[PDB]
């Protein structure tokens, strides 16, 4: 019969289909296992390459950070200075301004010959005192030369007691004039050899004032820090 | 000349080579599941294997058997099934006294 | 016959080779997608990285607690400012 077998024509066939369903199913099995490593690796790979580029980010973004809170400290030490600065900056010119005022002051008692004829006598025999010789030159504003030259008696007659022991000879007036945006009032007596020179003027008293007077103010309306 | 007068130049079936036997057409080549042994067995149990060896193991693919060869006391025959099966279905077949005749070809 | 079922097992080795192939034609393309979605990962996580430091700068009355100061010194100051200028004047006029 050329067919050697002890199945039924369908046994066989039923045979041979159930060997080509292990072999289709053993596929279809392996097929399965393949994509689903292919997963996990896909998984583990893409976490591996992301994670070895955010080590080099995070590794720059921290020290940017880093570098930022820094800067924001930075900003506010800088205020909290600069209003002190502010502090300080504001007592000076609280001080500034009384002396700036007290010089307005001189300068209109300058403009006010009925209180300032007594006052410039006042302060040109001061200076003959601290001077003591027999002549003198005086150097004054040119709008001061009238007042002065009408007043020479009495200087030298005032001068005249308060020192018996040195007699005054000859006072001579200045054809050099003080400036004008410098003095507003008062002389400058110096003597013949022009060697000794007496600054008696307004602004100059004012300035030796300040000198030791500023402190003092600054240490009364505050204190030291 | 087709009448040749020949001469025994092996022995028996069970343990003679099969250079001379076998041909190409006989075997399963390239496959990944798919193999072919060779069986020889006793002329007295010829029926016995015709009707036994389709479960002497899993996998045996049904009616692939074929007479191969034949001499005074044996019949050598060709089965193909899965290789993974190969050893099941030779030690069975020895356990029913037959002669599994080992050939690997390529 | 032999081969009326050998042929068949065949085929259906045939088809099953087809099958494996499928699947790793489906492993290349995942392969492929790990790199693909890593850049595009990588990208939107930098994105998002610089987004927050420039989102840390353009978001993080300073004198107005040092007024209150410096009214106080104005007041201070204004309180004993004519007397001081006062004893001035008349301590540069009064030799």
């Amino acid at each position: 019969s050329s067919a050697i077998t002890a199945l039924t024509p369908n046994q066989v066939n039923d045979e041979l289909n159930k060997m080509q369903a292990f072999i289709r199913k053993e596929a279809e099995e392996k097929a399965k296992e393949i994509q689903l490593k292919a997963d996990q690796e896909y998984e583990i790979e893409k976490t591996n390459i992301v994670r070895n580029e955010t080590n080099n980010i995070d590794g720059n973004f921290k020290s940017k950070l880093k570098k930022a809170m820094l800067s924001q400290q930075i900003t506010k030490s800088t205020i909290a200075n600069k209003m002190r600065l502010k502090v300080l900056s504001a007592r000076e010119q609280s001080l500034d301004g009384i002396f700036e005022e007290t010089k307005e002051k001189l300068s209109g008692i300058a403009n006010n010959r009925d209180e300032y004829k007594p006052i410039l006598q006042s302060l040109i025999v001061e200076a003959l005192l601290k001077l003591l010789e027999p002549k003198a030159i005086v150097k004054a504003l040119e709008r001061d030369v009238d007042l002065i030259e009408s007043m020479k008696d009495d200087i030298m007659r005032e001068y005249g007691e308060k020192a018996q022991r040195a007699p005054l000879e000859e006072i001579v007036i200045s054809n050099d004039y003080l400036n004008k945006d410098l003095v507003s009032g008062g002389v400058v007596v110096s003597n013949a050899s022009d060697k000794i020179e007496i600054n008696n003027t307004l602004e100059e008293r004012l300035k030796l004032l300040s000198e030791e007077a500023l402190p003092a103010i600054r240490l009364e309306l505050y204190g030291p820090s | 000349n087709l009448a040749a007068a020949e001469r025994k130049k092996t022995g028996d079936l069970s343990v003679r080579s099969l250079h001379d036997i076998v041909k190409p057409e006989d075997f399963v080549l390239n496959s990944e599941h798919l193999t072919t042994v060779l069986v020889a067995v006793p002329k007295s149990l010829k029926s016995d294997f015709e009707k036994s060896y389709e479960t002497l193991s899993k996998n045996v693919v049904p009616a692939s058997a074929s007479v191969i060869a034949e001499d005074a006391e044996y019949v050598l025959f060709n089965v193909h099934l899965f290789k993974k099966n190969v050893q099941e279905f030779t030690t069975a077949a020895r356990e029913k006294k037959f002669i599994p005749r080992e050939f690997n070809y390529s | 016959s032999q081969k009326n079922g050998i042929a068949t097992l065949l085929q259906a080795e045939k088809e099953a080779h087809e099958i494996v192939s499928k699947a790793r034609k489906y492993r290349q393309d995942k392969l492929k997608q790990a790199k693909t979605d890593a850049a595009k990962e990588i990208d939107s996580y930098k994105i998002q990285k610089d987004k927050e430091l420039k989102e840390f700068e353009q978001k993080n009355k300073a004198e107005a607690g040092v007024q209150g100061e410096l009214a106080e010194i104005k007041k201070i100051a204004e309180k004993k400012k004519d007397d001081v200028v006062k004893i001035l004047i008349e301590t540069v006029i009064k030799p």
